[PDB]
């Protein structure tokens, strides 16, 4: 039945932490570490079949 | 004539064999490649569980898979009558 | 063997094998993402796509 | 007893520990004895190779004690690089309190120069434990030969040699 | 550990120099380099 969705004004948003650069630039360089990095998993730790 | 459609682009290979080298760069420079039979790639044991995901199979076809192993024979004749046997896989 | 209840309509037996998905985000430069994804009861090659 | 193959360790990567050793066949040469003038060569070229893989086994790694240990400390297996690089800040820690809340809005620092930096270590918080991480497998268990197969039935045999094996119990 | 001309060097070096001369003294009558294996190698 005659209906459609189109698009008109698209935007991205980013709410950063308003931090003091003294602690911001130190720990982004400490996350810049070879050992201290980031890892993210899932609750669905599962594969799929068809 | 105002008739509109998209192209159906592909390719048609037949009389060729798909070759892969074994070097770091992957190039068939001579028989021995850079990571073919190096030092790690000669002493340690490994497995192969590689897939062959393919196109429409209207009839049952045997997917003929080769592996580039080594079979070099040295024909020894130090005697007037006997061929000495050395065969490697 | 999946000897199950006979049903009226064609249904997809969408089985899930619990296989861990880990992506380690190595960030040794400010704004560079270099990652590898791997699973444990799953080799990253042999699969249905 | 007389002609065995050099044993080759089978691997499982994410565990870190090798499963067990096995003999080589898909490159093993023809043993249909060529004659009395080449039998000493096929048994002789192999004989010096048996000492090639024997000598390096004591050099590359310390001689076998626990043949396959999962609970593994780091000594020859290398813990990753411990070196940090520390840089300063464009803005100071204590030279910012004077301005913004009072009136003057803020948007080496070319206002009031100061030099203050603090360096902290990059190393893995506590030492490496468990199996081999990246690539230290060849340097840990080099292909080594037991030239007299199962010589000694009830006491001990090639134990952790089996891939269907854990360190806790045999079988 | 490799004997059958697989990690050994070019034909002229290891082999007996008695008829290495005759490999290119006998010109078109016996132009032979496929008769013996020529092993070529790459750095590690």
């Amino acid at each position: 039945d005659g209906a459609s969705i189109k698009f008109d004004s698209i935007c991205l948003y980013a709410t950063f932490f308003p931090m003091a650069h003294n602690t911001a630039s130190t720990l982004e360089a400490m996350l810049r570490n070879d050992t201290n990095d980031q890892s993210f998993n899932d609750y669905l730790s599962a594969a799929n079949m068809l | 004539t105002a008739v509109d459609s998209i192209t159906q682009k592909k390719f048609l290979c037949d009389r060729t064999l798909w070759r892969i080298p074994f070097s770091s760069n992957f190039m068939s420079m001579g028989a021995l490649t850079d990571l073919g039979q190096n030092l790690l790639y000669a002493n340690s044991a490994h497995a192969l569980d590689m897939t062959f995901e393919v196109d429409p199979m209207d009839e049952p076809t045997l997917l003929y898979v080769l592996f580039e192993v080594f079979d070099v024979v040295r024909v020894h004749r130090p005697h007037r009558g006997v061929i000495e046997t050395v065969y490697l896989r | 063997t999946f000897e199950v209840d006979p049903m009226d309509e064609p249904t997809l037996l969408y089985v899930l094998f619990e296989v861990f998905d880990v992506v380690r985000v190595h960030r040794p430069h400010r704004g560079v993402i270099e990652t590898v994804y791997l699973r444990t009861p799953f080799s990253a090659g042999n699969a249905t796509t | 007893k007389e002609i065995p193959t050099p044993y080759m360790w089978s691997y499982q990567p994410q565990m870190g520990l090798a499963a067990g050793a096995a003999q080589d066949y898909s490159t093993r040469i023809n043993y249909m004895s060529a004659g009395p003038h080449m039998i000493s060569r096929v048994n002789g070229i192999r004989a010096h190779r048996n000492r090639i893989l024997l000598e390096q086994a004591a050099i590359t790694t310390t001689p076998r004690n626990n043949l396959n240990p999962r609970s593994w400390p780091a000594a020859l297996v290398y813990q990753e690089s411990p070196a940090p690089t520390t840089v300063v800040l464009p803005r100071d820690a204590q030279a910012e309190v004077q301005m913004t809340n009072s009136g003057a809005q803020l948007a080496r620092p070319s206002f009031t120069p100061r030099q203050a930096i603090l360096t902290l270590q990059t190393s893995s918080s506590e030492p490496r434990s468990g199996g081999i991480g990246t690539l230290q497998f060849i340097e840990e268990f080099v292909p080594s030969v037991y030239f007299n197969p199962f010589s000694g039935p009830p006491g001990h045999y090639p134990d952790q040699f089996i891939p269907n094996f854990d360190a806790v119990k045999d079988s | 550990w490799s004997y059958m001309h697989i990690s050994g060097q070019d034909a002229s070096e290891y082999l007996s120099p008695g008829l290495v001369q005759f490999a290119r003294a006998t010109e078109t009558y016996f132009s032979l380099n496929n008769k013996f294996r020529n092993p070529t190698v790459a750095p590690t």
